[PDB]
């Protein structure tokens, strides 16, 4: 056994981390692998993760985290039987990515525009409620050369499209994906999709 | 910033194949917020839209019923690239041919290629003659003297003509080609410059006839 | 600067806003007898604090609510506790910092002393 | 196939005027019009997208109004530079359809054309051909009459003239009548004249040269 | 009733003061009275994160800034529109608070930005007249202030 790429790691600044690497060879990462992960502090205590294979020699590991800061760093120590393969270190504020936005709603109030709103996906007892900007992707279900992608960069979760840039009797559909600035994080997975005819 | 660059003009025997490209440089030929077209203009046909071809999830093509059975419009994604193609050409395909850069979702160019004439014609090509024009015998109106360039007897269009390699713009005149009654074209390249620089400054113009890879500069001395 | 001094100020603006019921008791007040130590000395000492805290109180069925809110409001607290000794510790660097001999302060004036000390190191941490 | 028929085909306005160009649809289109702009011989470029919309870069004096079939571009305080033509087109649905144009010229001022005449180059004569070319630069307005004088006789049938398009910073023209004779022909003559007869010269100006001097 | 405006002078409204627990703990006197009315304080009297003692109370939950200014317009992109503005006080302290609406809109609509994002609209009606007006909150990095400053000149956008 031994370690073709160093297993990279991403944290959505909340409950779950993951771990991904490749092998030399073919291997069950359930059966031969280990991941034991520990936060650097006095009060902590030690984890372990079984990997899930992904692919032949790619191995993922899903990792708890109670509660993250900025400041926490985590040793992680890959482990084949009783033979030390890999170990490093992971900051998750370092390699953020978001969780995706959801319920996404069409609101067809004014006249003159279309509403779009969706839902922070953070709880504001989290650390990146007030810094996830967002991304929404519009595309026109007839036309497959209309697709759009408008940055929202202000707090607030909504997005206020002119309604004479769609056009009436197609069928429109949108998703949209967080980052947050501050912490130069990657974008989170596009949300699930909503759909609406306008006329 | 979005730069397009064309192939050279050219001239294209009836009945056979035109083909051009466009090379893309600042964006990406799979980009999913941008179409990439092809316009012609000439007189007969205004300023026409032949097609285009972009990617979102898969290729996709579009194109006009004009050219619709003769024209094929293809990416080169390792060379970051789009070519045009029309077949079985008449003399009536003779125009200037743009690829452009339209926005997806409101149909729009946003950016051009400079543009290509093609010319479809039994016709052979024709190197160009490029001669003086002396300054100042009967010219040098006031204090300002006026030479040139006469780019003669070419065939087809066109022909770039600069001056000092580029840096003489101002005062230059370059006329409009002449269909001479041999068949072949001509035109003439003045420029204006104060006559106080006759005997120091050197004036070049360079002419380059791209169709047959003709690339002349000649000096223009006082005479 | 840092976004971990921003978390801290984050944090001490919602604790300072809902006290609860063992709030006030006492602690350590690092700050009234801050002996001109530097800046990651009080980072280090106030971590040290918070830590002792909420090692006693967590478990403390004194500090726990009769009803469910007051149940959350506890644990909220201690959550938010554990935020800042981490935060905190990790931004002095500093191993061990022994705390002399200083009177005591209730933890919410301990806390609202360190807010202020954390929202003016920010305001002149500004480029 | 949405059609789309521009109006007028040419119209010439002073520096400051406000310049007009309409756009009529097949059908309705909301306000997917564009306008652009073609000055000679370079690609068009985009002024105004959605109907109403500036480009970036392009200066606040250009305006785009309309919605349904009936669209307009307005161009306040003409410039010398604003010599172009400018196309419509509708960006409702392909094939996108453009307008037929619209060239807008400048009116100026009268002005007078510095005459200039050269001579063969003796380069090419040895090619058995002489092209005397005479040289009209910066009048105003395009109308000019240019006469060749083989030693004082008018020859036709002989010459060819080529404008160019109005210039982009004094909206002046300039012409070059091109007069191509055999090398035999040259010879046998000695002072050739071009005359020239502009609405700005009181008087035909007349510039000649004598064969060897 | 004291509020210090744009970290430069204080105006207290209805004496001496004192900074506690703190050095230069003496007692001073209103240089210039408000007619009496109240009184006023230079910038040099001014320590935030001090406990300020008159009555004691906090200084930095008492700022109130000036309104933004030199208020800019243009477009980010084809679709976007971005607005800018200045403020006088530490860019890195606001909290700022961008309005707008159309002519035909009845009400304005409000969207929050932080110090380090700057506001801008993905989607504009080109046909519709646009009026952008921004107010700032010391808040709540530097401070707790709850009153925002006034609302800037108004600054317009587009045709019809
Ligand atoms: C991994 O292995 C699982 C169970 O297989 C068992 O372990 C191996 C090492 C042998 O001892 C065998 O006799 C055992 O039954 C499988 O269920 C699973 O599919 C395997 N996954 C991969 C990716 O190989
Ligand atoms: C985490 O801690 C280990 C040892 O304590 C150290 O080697 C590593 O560099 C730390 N990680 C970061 C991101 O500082
Ligand atoms: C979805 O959003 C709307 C407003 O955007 C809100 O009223 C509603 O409660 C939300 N639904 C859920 C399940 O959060
Ligand atoms: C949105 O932002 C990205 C960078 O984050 C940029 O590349 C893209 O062009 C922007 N889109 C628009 C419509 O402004
Ligand atoms: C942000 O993170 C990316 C990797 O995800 C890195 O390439 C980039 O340099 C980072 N930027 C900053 C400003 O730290
Ligand atoms: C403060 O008080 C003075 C005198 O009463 C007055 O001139 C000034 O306008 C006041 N400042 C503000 C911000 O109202």
């Amino acid at each position: 056994f031994k370690v073709l790429q160093e297993p990279t790691c991403v944290s959505d600044y909340m409950s779950i981390s993951t771990c991904e690497w490749k092998m030399n060879g073919p291997t069950n990462c359930s059966t031969e692998l280990r991941l034991l992960y520990q936060l650097v502090f006095l009060l902590s205590e030690a984890h372990t993760c079984i990997p899930e294979n992904n692919g032949g020699a790619g191995c993922v590991c899903h990792l708890l985290m109670d509660d993250v800061v900025s400041a926490d760093n985590y040793t992680l120590d890959l482990w084949a039987g009783q033979q030390l393969l890999w170990k490093g270190s992971f900051k998750p504020s370092e390699h953020v990515k978001p969780r995706a936005p959801g319920n996404l709603t069409v609101h067809t109030n004014v006249s003159d525009t279309l509403l779009l709103t969706w839902s922070n996906p953070y709880p504001p007892d989290n650390y990146l409620y007030n810094h996830l900007t967002y991304a929404v992707n519009i595309w026109s279900e007839n036309d497959p050369a209309d697709f759009r992608i408008y940055n929202v960069t202000y707090l607030e979760p909504s997005l206020r499209i002119a309604a004479s840039t769609l056009k009436s009797g197609i069928s429109y559909r949108a998703r949209v994906r967080a980052w947050a600035q501050c912490y130069n994080t990657t974008w989170s997975e596009w949300s699930p999709s909503t759909k609406w005819h306008n006329s | 910033q979005v730069q397009l660059q064309q192939s050279g003009p050219g001239l294209v025997k009836p009945s056979q194949t035109l083909s051009l490209t466009c090379a893309i440089s600042g964006d990406s030929v799979s980009s999913n917020i941008a179409t990439w077209n092809w316009i012609r203009q000439s007189p007969s046909r205004g300023l026409e839209w032949l097609g285009r071809t972009y990617y979102r999830s898969k290729w996709y093509n579009d194109y006009a019923v004009s050219v619709r059975s003769r024209i094929s419009i293809s990416p080169d994604t390792s060379k970051n690239q789009f070519s045009l193609q029309l077949n079985s050409v008449t003399p009536e395909d003779t125009a200037i041919y743009y690829c452009a850069r339209f926005s997806g979702w409101l149909g729009t160019g946003d950016c051009w290629g400079q543009g290509t004439l093609v010319t479809v014609s039994s016709a052979s090509t024709k190197g160009p003659s490029v001669f003086p024009l002396a300054p100042s015998s009967k010219s040098t109106s006031g204090g300002t003297a006026a030479l040139g360039c006469l780019v003669k007897d070419y065939f087809p269009e066109p022909v770039t003509v600069s001056w000092n390699s580029g840096a003489l713009t101002s005062g230059v005149h370059t006329f409009p080609a002449v269909l001479q009654s041999s068949g072949l074209y001509s035109l003439s390249s003045v420029v204006t410059v104060p006559s106080s620089s006759l005997g120091t400054q050197t004036y070049i113009c360079n002419v380059n006839h791209k169709p047959s890879n003709t690339k002349v500069d000649k000096k223009v001395c006082s005479r | 600067c840092d976004i971990t001094l921003q978390e801290i100020i984050k944090t001490l603006n919602s604790l300072t806003e809902q006290k609860t019921l063992c709030t006030e008791l006492t602690v350590t007040d690092i700050f009234a007898a801050s002996k001109n130590t530097t800046e990651k000395e009080t980072f280090c000492r106030a971590a040290t604090v918070l830590r002792q805290f909420y090692s006693h109180h967590e478990k403390d069925t004194r500090c726990l609510g009769a009803t469910a809110q007051q149940f959350h409001r506890h644990k909220q607290l201690i959550r938010f506790l554990k935020r800042l000794d981490r935060n905190l510790w990790g931004l002095a660097g500093l191993n061990s910092c022994p705390v002399k001999e200083a009177n005591q302060s209730t933890l919410e004036n301990f806390l609202e002393r360190l807010r202020v000390i954390m929202q003016s190191k920010w305001f002149k941490c500004g480029a | 196939d949405i059609q789309v028929t521009q109006s007028p085909s040419s119209l010439s306005a002073s520096v400051g005027d406000r310049v007009t160009i309409t756009c009529r649809a097949s059908q309705g289109i909301s306000t997917w019009l564009a306008w652009y702009q073609q000055r000679p011989g370079k690609a068009p470029k985009l002024l105004i997208y959605a109907a109403s919309s500036l480009e970036t870069g392009v200066p606040s004096r250009f305006s785009g109004s309309g919605s349904g079939t009936d669209f307009t571009l307005t161009i306040s305080s003409l410039q010398p530079e604003d010599f172009a033509t400018y196309y419509c087109q509708q960006s409702y649905s392909t094939p996108w359809t453009f307008g037929q144009g619209t060239k807008v010229e400048i009116k100026r001022t009268v002005a007078a054309p510095s005459v200039f005449i050269f001579p063969p180059s003796d380069s090419q004569l040895k090619s058995g051909t002489a092209s005397v070319v005479c040289l009209l630069n910066n009048f105003y307005p395009r109308e000019a009459k240019v006469q060749w004088k083989v030693d004082n006789a008018l020859q036709s049938g002989n010459s060819q003239e080529s404008v160019t398009e109005q210039d982009s910073k004094d909206s002046t023209y300039s012409l070059s009548s091109t007069l191509t004779l055999s090398k035999a022909d040259y010879e046998k003559h000695k002072v050739y004249a071009c005359e020239v007869t502009h609405q700005g010269l009181s008087s035909p100006v007349t510039k000649s040269f004598n064969r060897g001097e | 009733q004291c509020f210090v405006f744009n970290v430069e002078y204080m105006n207290c409204t209805w004496l001496h003061y004192w900074y506690k627990n703190s050095d230069n703990d003496k007692v001073q006197k209103c240089s210039h009275y408000l007619f009496t009315s109240g009184c006023q304080l230079q910038k040099k009297e001014i320590h935030l994160y001090q406990t300020f003692v008159v009555q004691m109370l906090k200084l930095q939950n008492l700022v109130i800034p000036w309104a933004p200014e030199n208020l800019t317009l243009h477009k980010l992109s084809e679709s976007q529109l971005e607005l800018n503005w200045n403020n006088r006080f530490l860019n890195h302290c606001l909290e700022h608070l961008v309005q707008y609406r159309t002519d035909w809109d009845h009400s304005w609509t409000e969207q929050s930005v932080d110090y380090r994002h700057k506001f801008s609209l993905p989607s504009v009606d080109g046909q519709k007249r646009y009026t952008f007006r921004v107010r700032s909150r010391f808040n709540p990095l530097c401070g707790s202030a709850q009153h925002w400053s006034e609302w800037s000149h108004p600054i317009h956008w587009g045709s019809n």
